RNA sequence: UCGGAGUACAAAAAACCCUCCGAGUGAUUUUAAUCUAGACAAACCAGUCAAAAUAAUCACUUAUUGAUCCAAAAU
C-alpha cells in the first residue's frame, strides 16, 4: 500500500486486488476459488463444481482488502445489464 | 508405462470432454457420454 | 424553428406532422379481446413478503365477447375454478406491482380463450402423475365389474 | 419560545471568557509520557514492531499472500467503459411533481430533474443519464412529458395510463455534461456544439418504437404504444384531443441539446443576448 | 361433488391444498464465509429490485 | 510434502534426528451429468459429504500429489 502518493499526496490503490476481486456495496467481497482452471481431468465432478463457483470472503479478508482499495471502488454503481446488481444490498439481516 | 491425455470430440457441435488414456491401450477410446447443447447421450470420439 | 440534417422529418419523410405519431389506429385492432370494462378486477394488497393478489372475475354465461363453442368449452376444462354464481375466477400472485399481475391474469385469460378456441387442442395426458389414477381406476373397475341389478 | 432564553436574563454575559464545547466533542489526545503511557509507549517489546518497520499490508510473512493466491478474473474488467444509468423511481418522480419541484406543465428532460435536485449526474464517472424504474407504478397519478436515456416497460406503461408521453433520448459524455450543469457551460463561453449520435451497439435500442426511441420511426409510435395498453389492460387516452397537447408533442432534434436553441449558437448572459452565425460554412457545420 | 354444495347445502365449495413447511435456513451471517454467491438469494424477501430512495 | 497403525487405552486434537508400515500409481468398463437445500472440516488457501430438482470398481483404499503469474493451445 502507498499511503501517500508522491505527486498527488493521495492514497494509492493496489491493482492486483482489483484484477481478481469484486466489491459489492454491502461490503461483501467476491472471488474466484483457486485452481479452477487447473488439472481438470484429475478431479472429481464434485470438486469441479465446488471450484467453478464464486465465493465470499470473511471479515478479516474483506477489511484487509478495503485497506488496499481506495474510495473509488467503494462507490455505488448502476451498470446497465449488471449480472450482480441484483446482489448488492443486504436483506433481512438482523444482528 | 505412461498416462496420456486425449481430447474427446462430440458428434454434434463444439461440445468437448477431456480425459486420460492408458499407454498400453487395453480399451481404446470411444465413449457414450453427455452432450450439453442438444441434451443427449452420444458417442464421443477420441481426438487431439 | 430548428432542423438539422439528422432530424426525424429528414430521416423519415413519409410521416411528418407533430400529431402523426399520436394517431390512434382503432381500425388496426378491431377485435378487443377481453373488454376490461366488463370485468370485475379486484386487488388484494398484502404487505409484510410484499405481494398483491390480482383477481379477475366475469360471468361465463353472460359474456358475449366469446362465442358459444368457446363459452361452453371453458366451463369444461376450467370447471374447478368456476363459482356457484357462474363467475370464472383467475388469480395471479408474484409481482409486488399489481400491473404485472393484471398482465398475468389477462394473459392466463388470453391463454385459456386461445386454447379453448383451438378445436385442435387434444388435451395430451401425461402418464407420470396419472399412472396411479389409471391403475386405481382399473383396480376399482375389476370389483365394479360384478353384475347384479340393484334397487 | 425557548424558555432557555429567559434563563439568560439570570446569568452573566456570554463572552469569550466563558465557553465550553459540547461534552464529548473533544476526545482528548494522550501523550506517551509518565508511568502509564511512557516506556515502550504501546509499541511492544523489541521485535519488528518496536522498531517501526513491520512489512507491507498484503503480506503474510512470505506464505503466498492471500490476495495473491487467487486467480485473476474478468470482474472489474473494462469497468471504465461499461455505461451507467442513474436510476429514477416513479415514486421519486411523483414526489417531485407533488412538492412542485419539477412542474409537469412545461416539458421535462434531465436538466429539470437536476434543478429540482431530484437526481445527480456525474458524467465524468461514465454516467450516460437517468433511467426509469417502476417502483411507484400503482402510486403514479401524474400526467407528464418525460425524456430519459433509458426506461423499462412497466414505467412506460405507468406514464401512458395517465396520458403522458415518454421519449427515450440519448446523450454523449460531453453533451450530457452540457445538459446537467448548463449555466456553467455558458459561462465557459464556447459555442453550443453538435450532439453526438449514439454508438453502434446502442443504435438498435434507440431505433425501436419498442422503447419509443428518439431516433425511431414515428410511424410505429401509435402502434407499439397502443400495444402497451392491451398487454397491461387499460383504455389508452387520446392525447391529440388534450389542451396540453402541444407541449407533449414537443421534441428535440437528435442534434439539439436544449429546448429552443440550436447548434452553433453562443449565449452572452451579461447582455442577455443570443448570438447566431451568419457565416455559411459554420451553419453547414452545426446544422448537419 | 361440486353439484352437492351448490344444490344441496346452499354452501360455497371448500377447496384445500397441501402445504409443506418453508425450508430451514440458518441465521444469516454478516460475512458468509466460503459461500456460494447464490447464498444471498436464500434470504431474499421477495424478488424485485427495490430502490429505496432512488 | 502425502497416508496407515502405535506413541494418543473410551468425542475430537496433540510433539519428538520417536517406533513401524506405505505413496509420487496401476487394473477396468459400467465412462462414473447438469443444478442446488443442509452440513463436516478448517487461521487462511485448499479440502470433504450431500436430500429434493432436471436429464464407478479392485489392489489394507486411506496416499497416489502442487497456488498465483506466465506460457502454449481452441471454443
Ligand atoms: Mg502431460
Ligand atoms: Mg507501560
Ligand atoms: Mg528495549
Ligand atoms: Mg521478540
Ligand atoms: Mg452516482
Ligand atoms: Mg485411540
Ligand atoms: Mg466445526
Ligand atoms: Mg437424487
Amino acid at each position: 500500500v502507498t499511503y501517500f502518493s508522491s505527486r498527488k499526496g493521495k492514497r494509492k490503490t493496489v491493482k492486483a486486488v482489483i484484477y481478481r476481486f469484486l466489491r459489492l456495496h454491502s461490503g461483501l467481497w467476491l472471488r474466484r476459488k483457486a485452481g479452477y482452471k487447473k488439472k481438470l481431468w484429475k478431479k472429481t465432478a464434485a470438486r469441479k463444481r465446488r471450484l467453478r463457483e464464486f465465493v465470499f470472503c470473511n471479515k478479516t479478508q474483506s477489511k484487509l482488502l478495503d485497506k488496499m482499495t481506495t474510495s473509488f471502488w467503494k462507490r455505488r454503481n448502476w451498470y446497465a445489464d449488471d449480472p450482480y446488481q441484483k446482489y448488492q444490498d443486504r436483506t433481512n439481516l438482523k444482528v | 508405462s505412461k498416462t496420456i491425455l486425449v481430447k474427446m470430440m462430440s458428434q454434434a457441435g463444439t461440445g468437448f470432454s477431456f480425459n486420460t488414456k492408458r499407454s498400453r491401450l487395453r480399451e481404446k477410446l470411444t465413449l457414450l457420454h453427455y452432450d450439453p447443447v442438444v441434451k443427449k447421450k452420444v458417442l464421443f470420439v477420441e481426438q487431439k | 424553428e430548428f432542423q438539422s440534417i439528422y432530424s426525424l422529418d429528414k430521416l423519415y419523410p413519409e410521416s411528418r406532422g407533430s400529431d402523426t405519431a399520436w394517431r390512434l389506429p382503432d381500425d388496426a385492432k378491431q377485435a378487443n379481446d377481453i373488454p376490461v370494462d366488463r370485468l370485475t378486477i379486484s386487488y388484494c394488497r398484502s404487505s409484510g413478503k410484499v405481494n398483491s393478489k390480482a383477481e379477475v372475475r366475469f360471468h361465463l354465461a353472460s359474456a358475449d365477447w366469446i362465442a358459444e363453442p368457446v363459452r361452453l368449452k371453458l366451463a369444461v376444462k376450467h370447471k374447478n375454478r368456476i363459482n356457484r354464481s357462474g363467475e370464472l375466477i383467475l388469480t395471479s400472485e408474484c409481482s409486488r406491482y399489481q400491473f404485472r399481475n393484471l398482465a398475468d391474469c389477462l394473459q392466463k385469460l388470453r391463454d385459456m380463450i386461445a386454447e379453448a378456441s383451438q378445436p385442435x387442442x387434444x388435451x395430451x395426458x401425461x402418464x407420470x402423475x396419472l399412472r396411479r389414477s389409471r391403475i386405481e381406476n382399473m383396480n376399482r373397475e375389476r370389483l365394479r365389474k360384478k353384475r347384479i341389478s340393484s334397487a | 419560545g425557548p424558555r432557555a432564553l429567559d434563563l439568560l436574563r439570570a446569568l452573566p454575559r456570554v463572552s469569550l471568557a466563558n465557553l465550553k464545547p459540547n461534552p464529548g466533542s473533544r476526545k482528548p489526545e494522550r501523550r506517551p509520557r509518565g508511568r502509564r503511557r511512557g516506556r515502550k509507549c504501546g509499541r511492544g517489546h523489541k521485535g519488528e514492531r518496536q522498531r517501526g518497520t513491520r512489512p507491507r499490508l498484503g503480506f503474510e510473512g512470505g506464505q503466498t499472500p492471500f490476495y495473491l493466491r487467487i486467480p485473476k478474473y474478468g470482474f472489474n474488467e473494462g469497468h471504465s467503459f461499461r455505461h451507467q444509468y442513474q436510476p429514477l423511481s416513479l415514486n421519486r418522480l411523483q414526489y417531485l411533481i407533488d412538492l412542485g419541484r419539477v412542474d409537469p406543465t412545461q416539458p421535462i428532460d434531465l436538466t429539470q430533474l437536476v434543478n429540482g435536485r431530484g437526481v445527480t449526474i456525474q458524467p465524468s464517472k461514465r454516467d450516460y443519464g437517468v433511467q426509469l424504474v417502476e417502483e411507484g407504478a400503482d402510486t403514479f397519478k401524474a400526467k407528464v412529458n418525460i425524456e430519459v436515456q433509458m426506461a423499462s416497460e412497466l414505467a412506460i406503461a405507468a406514464i401512458e395510463k395517465n396520458g403522458g408521453v415518454v421519449t427515450t433520448a440519448f446523450y454523449d459524455p460531453r453533451s450530457l455534461e452540457i445538459l446537467c450543469k448548463p449555466v456553467p457551460f455558458f459561462l465557459r463561453g464556447q459555442p453550443i456544439p453538435k450532439r453526438m449520435l449514439p454508438p453502434e451497439a446502442l443504435v438498435p435500442y434507440y431505433t425501436d418504437a419498442k422503447n419509443r426511441g428518439y431516433l425511431a420511426d414515428p410511424a410505429r409510435f401509435p402502434e407499439a404504444r397502443l400495444e402497451l395498453a392491451r398487454k397491461y389492460g387499460y383504455v389508452l387516452p387520446d392525447i391529440t384531443k388534450d389542451e396540453l397537447f402541444k407541449m407533449l408533442s414537443t421534441r428535440k432534434d437528435p442534434r439539439q441539446i436544449f429546448f429552443g436553441l440550436a447548434p452553433g449558437w453562443v449565449v452572452n448572459m451579461a447582455d442577455k443576448k443570443i448570438l447566431k452565425p451568419t457565416d455559411e460554412n459554420l451553419l453547414k457545420y452545426y446544422s448537419s | 361433488v361440486t353439484r352437492v354444495f351448490h344444490q344441496l347445502l346452499d354452501m360455497r365449495e371448500p377447496v384445500f391444498e397441501f402445504v409443506r413447511p418453508p425450508p430451514y435456513h440458518p441465521k444469516q451471517k454478516r460475512f458468509p464465509h466460503r459461500q456460494p454467491l447464490r447464498y444471498l438469494d436464500r434470504y431474499r424477501d421477495s424478488h424485485e429490485p427495490t430502490y429505496g430512495i432512488y
